[PDB]
């Protein structure tokens, strides 16, 4: 799960939000994006080649607000043989602001 | 300007009253009009800008 998107139009009809992680970045951006249909990435596990793809939107026209991180989603110490991780998100948007 | 700065501009219509510190950027008509109104005009159909 790389992030999310949201809106009311999700075509650049009206304004829009995108998050994501890439292989570096974390980025928070809100434009009329053209988004596509089936937006994801692929990797299957490395096992040949590392990230290479952005298929998430064609378009992006007046973009209103952005910010970027280093990769956000730490993964967890020392391992274990097949455990796992619980991530937890709430999002609200009140009074103009997420 | 005395030639009239037409560059600041402001809203004539809306389908609802917004929520405080909304921001709302659609070109879209507003069909005053009763029947549905497609593309750029047509009776009652409003440029909102
Ligand atoms: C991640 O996406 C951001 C925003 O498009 C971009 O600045 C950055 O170059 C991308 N990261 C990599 C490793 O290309
Ligand atoms: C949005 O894009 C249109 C068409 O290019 C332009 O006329 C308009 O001024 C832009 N809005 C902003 C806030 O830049």
């Amino acid at each position: 799960i790389r992030g999310w998107i949201f809106g009311t139009t999700l075509d650049s009809k009206t304004q829009s939000l995108l998050i994501v992680n890439n292989a570096t970045n974390v980025v928070i951006k809100v434009c009329e994006f053209q988004f596509c249909n089936d937006p994801f990435f692929d990797h299957k596990n490395n096992k040949s080649w590392m990230e290479s793809e952005f298929r998430v939107y064609s378009s992006a026209n007046n973009c209103t607000f952005e910010y970027v991180s280093q990769p956000f989603l730490m993964d967890l110490e020392g391992k274990q043989g097949n455990f796992k991780n619980l991530r937890e998100f709430v999002f609200k948007n009140i009074d103009g602001y997420f | 300007k005395v030639s009239g700065n037409y560059n600041y501009l402001y809203r004539l219509f809306r389908k609802s009253n917004l929520k405080p510190f909304e921001r709302d950027i659609s070109t879209e008509i507003y069909q005053a009009g009763n029947k549905p109104c497609n593309g750029v005009a047509g009776f009652n159909c409003y440029f909102p800008l």
